[PDB]
């Protein structure tokens, strides 16, 4: 499945992953493609933060959906 | 009290300085965040959050766009 991750600035990126792929690996894919650290990368879907212990199927994420990519608010 | 900006945008039934269009996941309906030139990014975010009834997680998401706007990352600074 492919999701449309919309960056804070408004730039939408397309990520191709599997439903069985955990959010952590999904983050790693973006970490290698775009080069965004998984710890600073905040993915919010429907007002909920995508936990690494879940999958796309767990959140019942439909295909061609719009996701939001936010950056960390605090460092520590 | 000098936030009488010339460019006022009207959303639904109210005029504000900046009305950012924020999607939730689908195309419709779309949400409009009414930000004022003399308002704090976290305040406006919270104000909108309790207004349209959103989850606290949305706070950082919507506030970041406001923060980055004044921060000028995608503009070229210009804060001082």
């Amino acid at each position: 499945m492919q999701i449309f991750v919309k960056t804070l600035t408004g730039k939408t990126i397309t990520l191709e992953v599997e439903p069985s792929d955990t959010i952590e690996n999904v983050k790693a894919k973006i970490q290698d493609k775009e080069g965004i650290p998984p710890d600073q990368q905040r993915l919010i879907f429907a007002g909920k933060q995508l936990e690494d212990g879940r999958t796309l199927s767990d959140y019942n994420i439909q295909k061609e959906s719009t996701l939001h990519l936010v950056l960390r608010l605090r460092g520590g | 009290a000098n936030q009488q900006t010339s460019g006022k945008v009207l959303y639904e039934g109210k005029e504000f300085d900046y009305v950012f269009s924020i999607d939730v996941n689908e195309g419709g309906p779309s949400y409009k965040l009414p930000y004022n030139t003399s308002d704090d990014p976290w305040l406006t975010a919270y104000n909108f959050l309790q207004k349209n009834d959103l989850n606290p997680m949305f706070l950082d998401q919507v506030a970041k766009f406001i923060i980055d706007n004044t921060k000028g990352q995608m503009l070229g600074l210009g804060n001082p």
